[PDB]
RNA sequence: CGGCACGUAGCGCAGCCUGGUAGCGCACCGUCAUGGGGUGUCGGGGGUCGGAGGUUCAAAUCCUCUCGUGCCGACCA
RNA sequence: CUUUAAUGUUUGAUGUUCUAACGUUGACCCGUAAUCCGGGUUGCGGACAGUGUCUGGUGGGUAGUUUGACUGGGGCGGUC
RNA sequence: AAUUCCUUGUCGGGUAAGUUCCGACCUGCACGAAUGGCGUAAUGAUGGCCAGGCUGUCUCCACCCGAGACUCAGUGAAAUUGAACUCGCUGUGAAGAUGCAGUGUACCCGCGGCAAGACGGAAAGACCCCGUGAACCUUUACUAUAGCUUGACACUGAACA
RNA sequence: GCUCGCCGGAAGACCAAGGGUUCCUGUCCAACGUUAAUCGGGGCAGGGUGAGUCGACCCCUAAGGCGAGGCCGAAAGGCGUAGUCGAUGGGAAACAGGUUAAUAUUCCUGUACUUGGUGUUACUGCGAAGGGGGGACGGAGAAGGCUAUGUUGGCCGGGCGACGGUUGUCCCGGUUUAAGCGUGUAGGCUGGUUUUCCAGGCAAAUCCGGAAAAUCAAGGCUGAGGCGUGAUGACGAGGCACUACGGUGCUGAAGCAACAAAUGCCCUGCUUCCAGGAAAAGCCUCUAAGCAUCAGGUAACAUCAAAUCGUACCCCAAACCGACACAGGUGGUCAGGUAGAGAAUACCAAGGCGCUUGAGAGAACUCGGGUGAAGGAACUAGGCAAAAUGGUGCCGUAACUUCGGGAGAAGGCACGCUGAUAUGUAGGUGAGGUCCCUCGCGGAUGGAGCUGAAAUCAGUCGAAGAUACCAGCUGGCUGCAACUGUUUAUUAAAAACACAGCACUGUGCAAACACGAAAGUGGACGUAUACGGUGUGACGCCUGCCCGGUGCCGGAAGGUUAAU
RNA sequence: AGGACCGAACCGACUAAUGUUGAAAAAUUAGCGGAUGACUUGUGGCUGGGGGUGAAAGGCCAAUCAAACCGGGAGAUAGCU
């Protein structure tokens, strides 16, 4: 349920969270967190290399299973969780052996389901598949590209992948990027569109909603002296220079993409 | 070092 | 106002101190330079 | 004011550079339609070349004297 | 001891197939209670990718420099 | 107009009087639509203009209470300084004179006050030019170059077409 | 020594950090002290730091560091696995009082506790560098319960007043007491117990996890405080002695109750929200290899061990950072009375100070304050500065508005003290007595005693009652920027930067991109509702024409073109 | 509920006067802004010099910054004083 704020304070006045009641308001599972620690964008060289990253709130990793191998064990969907770590919302699951792991959370989700992987399975949300066995045109969210190897394509909430043909040991599928990539078949791949989806229509509101999902300032090209950034100085504004990235090369188009050694794999890319 | 005067520009710049 | 040095004796050590200066080749250098000169304090420890 | 570019038929540019002819657009004017006009088919006319002449067979041109006009600069303090 | 053409070759261009160099930031095994490395099995990729030498392009991302003198101050103009 | 040179443009308003201000006109020297256009409640130690209150801000300054300034005792600095027996004027003069000429004036020395002059002190003038000076910054200046990118040969093989 | 004055959310008190003998006592005054100096944080000498329990060491880990092998690199070296280090966080345990000139939770008196070794006596499956549990965690908010703590009365001791009065409804003072042990309350959380079975917890498990039944529901953790004990103890107003006049001994009353009451505790709770809130060990439990009379494990009592290092003093400062005995900077802890919303503010307590030149003068001028006839912005670049406003309740309040705001708009009225309503009310608290009972720190009823606002009526003093301190000036038009925020440490706080929102563009993951000769790392334990880059900058209405130039994207033709 | 309101601690630094051989190599006094947040703070860690960091001023990187400091080349060169 989206929801506008009321003006009582300018910052207020054009917020609107996501407020989702089911979900599970507590501690999530113990023994399923590990400590995170946060990056501030920098390296093992302690060189920020990325840029406008710091603070923001604490964060205990939930760990998820992307891949997906308990096959044929089937689990049930305790409680669906909100994860610090991502768009998506995770289900914490329980198999019938007793163990627990946390899954995505497609659009069905709903406490009581009954979850199961592997070659049999029902095509319902929420299964995982080797596509090998699933129906093309099914809407399959995350999804491994090495078989065995876990699960990376369409896992941002609301996310998912279109399987449009199979021929030989290959699938071909549209990820949402609307690229056509070809892909291993044998691979794994989650069935149905993942959760949240309103997760779009938030509207943060203020500066520091930014700052407190530890997201930092950005500063323009053009605010900075010729030695800080290829842009401006001018005495006032001023631009006159094909636009770059601080480095030089070129923003507004310039594709930067190089790997030939995975070009075999793209049927068609995106616009 | 130096007295502040010298240092200010207001009074020391004086005559462009 | 607050000024530029503010002691702290770990910080001293830890970034000054013998052992500091021995866990690197130049830090080394530092030593020998200073034996060579015949300096009555290599590294002001305790 | 000074720099430097140009006024060219009613009006605005070419031709100048690399001396000559002076063209072209539409307008003017006449014919011809149409009842008449406008339009238009269609015929002729229109420039001391901004003023001026030294070079020279030949000067709008090049050069020099010169007029306004437009444009660039009268800034560092 | 041939052009109008084709069987055996030594040799380029393109296209298919293969695995065996090479890649694997898939999986499993051992060193080993170890998300490093290595070995091993295997799937994937495969003479590509990548790298070395050479080479055309691009290259203020970075560096070294040049950017005249006269002048009734200097610049602009002009001059040489 | 944060853009208007001409410019205090012109008209209207406010004032006794308004180069600013508010409202208009359009002749925009030289606005204009994400180097965003036009609006906008709220917010602002933001810029401009107005009014009530308020007053020593002003007419024009008076008195008072405290801390210095002044006197005694103790302690005891500073910058600057070629050397000094270190006046006014008119003139001369490297061209703005305590020091030269002429002349006027002035018994020797403190203390408290004031800053017109010593082109006062302070800093080998930024500003101006100069040096075949420096540095950082710019670019379709010059020559190179990391990076990116192209092909050839090597690592590098087998088939069949 | 007696006055006087100043701080009292400090200018009092305890530390950390840092200093490193500045502590205490004698002695000296040359130099140091902005003066003198008999005095000192100064010279000289002597003294002073006592721990099983505080802290370090120690066990445990965060960031991060180091890193056998290893991968990488002309050399130097780089990164990183196993590990090993690293507190700013986790981890067993002592309190009240006394004493030294100088330390004391360390010494002494009283009264305790923690963990191991060994022994005795009972009773028993013990056992990991392993599994599970626990430790273990956010922000805001809301009260209830309670302590510190305060006030009054009672109680105790003392007083009868330098000046009219004070035998009383009068004055002054004190009225303090711990850990530990017992009790398990207000209140928080949670259904217990048994049997069987199981693809999970790398092996194992009786543990955790999952599935069935079966049976009683009251069981179990957690838990401030109170109460009892500790305690015939201690402390204690005040007394009497002596003192080398600094002090030092001795003795010693009452030691209850009511009301109020925290920002502390219960509370790591409870409610709620999104931004979703360390780790590991100690501890508990589970078993594997392994040991089965043993060893170990559990309990009672007894006993032994707990080393080493720190402990003086300053610590919002004359002892630290500021070259100074420098108006500056410096984290944590404690927090009384009267008024007050208050940790504001004013006056005080405990306690601590008067700032290391003074003494006189009563000029100009300068600094900091107070008042001012009439005028009231005429000042000036500009109301710069001053002046004014200033509290609480009620009444009342415009354009405009994103419907919240604008708003404390603007502007009114009341305000002290006394009596009455009511010898003290509405309210708060709450003991007796009576009944109930799983008898308790229970509950019901009960209303003494205590505490006690605000209102109204009547009256009354001053020029004045929000009387000091403290404590918004208000309104109109307009540019800019939406807003809170950020910035040139030290002449610029803004219209600059940022911002949410918007758009373009890149990026299919071994991502683009960045640091890096490389290994590798960040991007991200993310995956296109993601991530980088660029421009714009809330919102409202909108964003027109031009691809010739320059750039970018696409383009299997042809022309020109490198090594070879 | 709030980058909500008034206002101490705490964090800031808009105005003025004083000070300018200061009490102070950047403070004092009176006013001023924020004050549950993009807040503020102790301890410790990482980033290195054409490099860092930068809500962007050429700001800051130990009273130093359009290329830190220390040593070296080194007696750089100086058609200038
Ligand atoms: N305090 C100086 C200001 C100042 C300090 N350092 C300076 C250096 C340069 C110029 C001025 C200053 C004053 O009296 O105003
Ligand atoms: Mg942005
Ligand atoms: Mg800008
Ligand atoms: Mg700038
Ligand atoms: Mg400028
Ligand atoms: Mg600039
Ligand atoms: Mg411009
Ligand atoms: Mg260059
Ligand atoms: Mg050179
Ligand atoms: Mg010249
Ligand atoms: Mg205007
Ligand atoms: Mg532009
Ligand atoms: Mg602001
Ligand atoms: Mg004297
Ligand atoms: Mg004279
Ligand atoms: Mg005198
Ligand atoms: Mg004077
Ligand atoms: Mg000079
Ligand atoms: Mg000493
Ligand atoms: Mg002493
Ligand atoms: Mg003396
Ligand atoms: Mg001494
Ligand atoms: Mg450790
Ligand atoms: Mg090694
Ligand atoms: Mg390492
Ligand atoms: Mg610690
Ligand atoms: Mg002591
Ligand atoms: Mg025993
Ligand atoms: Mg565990
Ligand atoms: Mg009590
Ligand atoms: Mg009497
Ligand atoms: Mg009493
Ligand atoms: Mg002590
Ligand atoms: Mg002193
Ligand atoms: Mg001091
Ligand atoms: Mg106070
Ligand atoms: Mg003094
Ligand atoms: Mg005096
Ligand atoms: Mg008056
Ligand atoms: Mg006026
Ligand atoms: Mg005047
Ligand atoms: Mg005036
Ligand atoms: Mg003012
Ligand atoms: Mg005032
Ligand atoms: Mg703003
Ligand atoms: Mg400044
Ligand atoms: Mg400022
Ligand atoms: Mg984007
Ligand atoms: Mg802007
Ligand atoms: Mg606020
Ligand atoms: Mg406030
Ligand atoms: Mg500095
Ligand atoms: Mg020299
Ligand atoms: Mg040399």
């Amino acid at each position: 349920a989206v929801v506008k704020c009321k003006p009582t304070s300018p910052g207020r006045r054009h917020v609107v969270k996501v407020v989702n009641p089911e979900l599970h308001k507590g501690k999530p599972f113990a023994p399923l967190l590990e400590k995170n620690s946060k990056s501030g964008g920098r390296n093992n060289n302690g060189r920020i290399t990325t840029r406008h990253i710091g603070g923001g709130h604490k964060q205990a990793y939930r760990i998820v299973d992307f891949k997906r191998n308990k096959d044929g064990i089937p689990a049930v969907v305790e409680r669906l969780e909100y994860d610090p770590n991502r768009s998506a919302n995770i289900a914490l699951v329980l198999y019938k052996d007793g163990e627990r792991r946390y899954i995505l959370a497609p659009k069905g989700l709903k406490a009581g389901d009954q979850i199961q992987s592997g070659v049999d399975a029902a095509i319902k949300p929420g299964n995982t598949l080797p596509m090998r066995n699933i129906p093309v045109g099914s809407t399959v969210h995350n999804v491994e590209m090495k078989p065995g190897k876990g699960g990376q394509l369409a896992r941002s909430a609301g996310t998912y992948v279109q399987i449009v043909a199979r021929d030989g040991a290959y699938v071909t599928l549209r990820l949402r990027s609307g690229e056509m990539r070809k892909v291993e078949a044998d691979c794994r791949a989650t069935l149905g569109e993942v959760g949240n989806a309103e997760h779009m229509l938030r509207v943060l509101g203020k500066a520091g909603a930014a700052r407190w999902r530890g997201v930092r300032p950005t500063v323009r090209g053009t605010a900075m002296n010729p030695v800080d950034h290829p842009h401006g100085g001018g005495e006032g504004r001023n631009f006159g220079k094909h636009p770059v990235t601080p480095w030089g090369v070129q923003t507004k188009g310039k594709k930067t993409r190089s790997n030939k050694r995975t070009d075999k794999f793209i049927v068609r890319r995106r616009s | 070092t130096s007295k502040w005067f010298n240092i200010d520009n207001k009074i020391v710049d004086h005559r462009p | 106002m607050k000024r530029t040095f503010q002691p702290s004796v770990l910080k001293r050590n830890r970034s000054h101190g013998f052992r500091a200066r021995m866990a690197t080749k130049n830090g080394r250098q530092v030593l020998a330079r200073r034996r060579a000169k015949g300096r009555a304090r290599l590294t002001v420890s305790k």
